[PDB]
């Protein structure tokens, strides 16, 4: 019984290296109060830029290594 | 890909001492003959001698062969070395 | 006081043998490059992957070589 | 991926958007090859792209050499 | 936005000459309405030539800093 | 034919028509050496051909080294 | 520094036969050895470990120590049996 | 390995740091001049080390092989 | 065999040493030939050393 | 924090051209305001040329010592 | 008992290297008394910039 | 005789006249260094000669190495 | 190819005693050995053969086979003489 | 020139037993060796010593001398032991 | 001490002052990196140094290998 | 001693005009062939006399 | 009194009769008038010829030392 | 030596002399080229001597062992 258990479990664990959990999903989110794109205001004296949300967020997250959590103003599976 | 295996190969009971020799000798001479042949035809095939993933296999096969024959030789020599000392003495 | 024995994963390695990711990715990157040999974004990638594959393959060969010399030297020590 | 891929990706992560900016500026210029203000921008962006790729390649090469010189000594 | 050292050395000239990039266009579209007025011609001459020198000096400076960098990067190997 | 031939032929098939395109465009240019359309067309083709040949040769070179370094350890 | 243990007390010799002390010594050596061989093999496959100059400088020491340990044991055992041959055969 | 009973890493971090500064602005001549030096010294250090570790291995092996 | 293929690639090359298409083909052929010859010689030597060692063992 | 020898060789140049590293950026910040002043052009040509030579000689010099050192270390075998 | 405790402890430790907990969080902070961006002013013959 | 001499001579017979085509085209040019048809003729001959010699030398080198590596295993 | 000949018929003899069986086995080995040694010596000094990879690949084998064969004959002869010496001493 | 010392009349009116002569030799050698190994390692660690030609040219000589000394002690010891074996061994 | 240090020293008593001169010339040049008179002198001194250090190290290597051979033939 | 003579002839012709590429090309070949010949001869001489020594050691 | 690698060096030194001095002479003349194209054209030839002379000499002595060391290794 | 006790010049002298001359001017090609061949001939001589001394001693050791 011991031998069988140890072998079986080791093989189960190795074969599950071929399975994948991390299916991506796509969210489509309409902005209700502002333009999505970035804007440029050519002041007669100076050109000035206001970035879009996409640009700002990408620049913020770029190169992160750790997870996200707590945006503010079975256990093994989770 | 063409492969065969012979399954019902060996008897596990206690058996006369004369035949354990014949069966060990024959099984070993067969294994070494086929091993050597596969080594040489791995070198002669141009698709195998030039692939770095294949060469790494041939290296292991060659080394395993070398060790196996070294050990069968050593133990057989010490086997007859025991008898000759017990008898001479 | 003596260091701990450790504990042995006897089964795992010999049947962990299987097709490496690394060769697969090297051949895939080569097949992407050969479609457009002048794209810098693809050249930069292939330089890195091919380099890593070179190092890995050498390190492995030299290791197999070292481990088998020890065994040949033992047997030659007793005969 | 090993350690070389990581070294390589440090440059690509350090320059936020240049791969995009350079392409966009190229497309704006190609529409109107003779506006000095479109032309001067592109000069700078392309210049920086050049240096970025050069440095990225030479660094990877150096690390490769240091590793192969160590691995020669295993035996 | 992301901006290298050369982009900075470039923008120094833009933010240096506050308004010339506009003034050359406004002087041009005044003159184009009335090519024979000496007071419009005499102004336009000076504005256009200032814009000329501006673009040339900017382009040569960026070229020189590029070549100092390429010279250093050639020695990493 | 070995593995190195395969690696070379991957480039030969990766570029479909480049060799004949180069041979052609050269003969069009040589028929009227002073036409800017033909000149512009030719520069790019010849540049592409140059990079193609270089990448091909450097890759075969690297693989040869990895193989000879393994074969050395049979002894 | 990740996980470590040590054995603090060794059993009294007054209760253990002469051949138990041998079995117990042998087993411990054979296991520490199989575990070192395995560790080295695993270091050679993690692509992070096999391509970082910092980690390679460690692997080179680990393999040099393994080699010296096994050469030492294999030499002293041969001297040990050679003494018995000298006394009995002679 | 210790002789039983006998009485009696910064350069890595420094190179990592210089790399991170350089990666942010590859066109700065001062960051380039600094990185060139850090990388050259690190390279020499690693080579001298690994050669010495081999020389000691080979002396221990020659000793054993002399009595073996 | 490989011996003839290499000999002929050489004969075609020496007719026009400046043709890239011929050069690329020759590099590949000569490379494979070099590897083949080395692998063969090393394997032969290994087998003979084993054979000799057995005799030295019983001698 | 540990200074090697190459670091010292480099710093010899930095502590040699004590102020040139500032003067170049200050003369640039003068010129970018009024690109047409001959006095400012004449000044910046000089300071820029000096800064070029300085960075170039520094990098070549560090490379030569790196090449001597490697050639000695290869003989430790 | 001792042999079970030591083994299970060492393995739990080796496994926990896979767990990661230093997860990042994002906070939006509005400014009530100043402008967010950099500003530039012209002086007598040079610019001044405030980051 | 020897085999490397046969390999080396195979090039000499492959290019029939080149060794003295160069010397002749040089003697012609040296008479009127400013004639463009002569300059253009000389450029290609001298290039061809350069490549010929390089290939000839490198091949003899490779064959030497293969032989030395085999002779090393007689022991 | 050019200037080549082969002996079709070997001369023959009776074999009637252990004496003649021994002289025959001796003479058979001596000549094969001399022929092999001469052949190798020539192959080392014809310059078309010393410098061609295909011919060197052959000479390697010829040398090996010579070594193995003479070592076998030496060993088995010494074993036979040692068995006689052992029995008569006993 | 720094801290020189020499013993005088070492054997003039006292003589050591061989039992002690061996022991003093062993100790005086083993400590010098261990200090030389530490000196080398330290000269490799210090960033200012591995990057200056003047200091590298000094370290090459230290490694050469250490390697030659340990090889000579090992060879002489093995050869001297051999003679006692040939004396005692029946 | 030792003979290999004697060989090493036979160079350093050969080049009387170079070890100083090089650093002194470097300090001068660093004071005014753009004087061709200074540059020209530094090029010479630096070259003479590079050569001295290479010749020294290769000679010490050779005498080390002669002694390591003899101490093996003691056996 | 033919291949010994050829190399000394080639060397004289070369030493006469060290920059002539036809002479350089010839000498490269002659020297390489001589280099292989010497090694092959020495190695086989060694093998042939190690076999004799092993025979004597077998009965000794 | 000398070996055979000195006979091999001396075959070059007596082969190129005079070049060793001709170089120094050419330099003595050019140093006096660097801006003269006839002197410059002469010196380029002499200096190149000397560079090749020295390289061919040193590589040949290296090869003969590699043959000898390999024969001596077999004296064992 | 200046000494004979009653009852040409060798490579050992020539090397020491050529090294001594070279070390005065390490960058002269005539002297370098004169020194390469003396250091090579000294290396070959000093190997061949020791290898043959070793052969004669192994012969005498084998004789003594054979008559043990
Ligand atoms: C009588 C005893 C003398 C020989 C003792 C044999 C002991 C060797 C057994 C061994 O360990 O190798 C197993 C070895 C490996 O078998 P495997 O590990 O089971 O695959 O088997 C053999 O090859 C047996 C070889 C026997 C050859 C000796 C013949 C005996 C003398 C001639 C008869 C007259
Ligand atoms: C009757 C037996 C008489 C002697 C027995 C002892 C055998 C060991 C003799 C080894 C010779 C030493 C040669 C060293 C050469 C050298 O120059 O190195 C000096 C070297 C440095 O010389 P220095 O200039 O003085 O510093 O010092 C050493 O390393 C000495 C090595 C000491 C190792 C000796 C180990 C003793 C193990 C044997 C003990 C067993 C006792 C049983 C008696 C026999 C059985 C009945």
């Amino acid at each position: 019984y011991v031998d069988m258990v140890v072998n079986a479990a080791t093989m189960m664990d190795k074969q599950n290296d071929g399975i994948e959990l991390g299916r991506q999903k796509i969210g489509v989110m309409r902005l209700n109060n502002t333009f999505v794109g970035d804007r440029t205001y050519n002041l007669r004296d100076q050109k000035m830029v206001i970035p879009g949300i996409a640009t700002a967020i990408e620049r913020l997250l770029q190169g992160e290594e750790q997870p996200l959590g707590n945006i503010v103003s079975m256990s093994l599976q989770e | 890909i063409g492969q065969a295996v012979n399954i019902r190969s060996m008897e596990t009971d206690i058996v006369s001492l004369d035949d354990r020799l014949l069966q060990a000798f024959s099984g070993s001479a067969i294994a070494t003959a086929v091993d050597k042949q596969t080594i040489t035809n791995r070198i002669e095939d141009p698709n195998l001698v030039t692939d770095p993933k294949e060469l790494a296999i041939s290296q292991e096969m060659i080394s395993d062969y070398n060790l196996y024959v070294s050990m069968v030789s050593t133990l057989t020599r010490k086997g007859v070395g025991a008898v000759e000392t017990l008898l001479r003495s | 006081a003596t260091p701990w024995s450790g504990y042995l994963d006897d089964v795992s390695a010999k049947f962990d043998t299987g097709v490496d990711n690394l060769q697969t990715q090297v051949t895939e990157a080569l097949d992407k490059l050969a479609a457009k040999p002048s794209d810098p974004a693809l050249l930069a990638a292939y330089q890195s992957k091919l380099s890593e594959y070179n190092l890995y393959r050498n390190a492995q060969s030299n290791t197999v070589k070292v481990f088998k010399d020890i065994d040949a030297a033992i047997i030659q020590n007793f005969r």
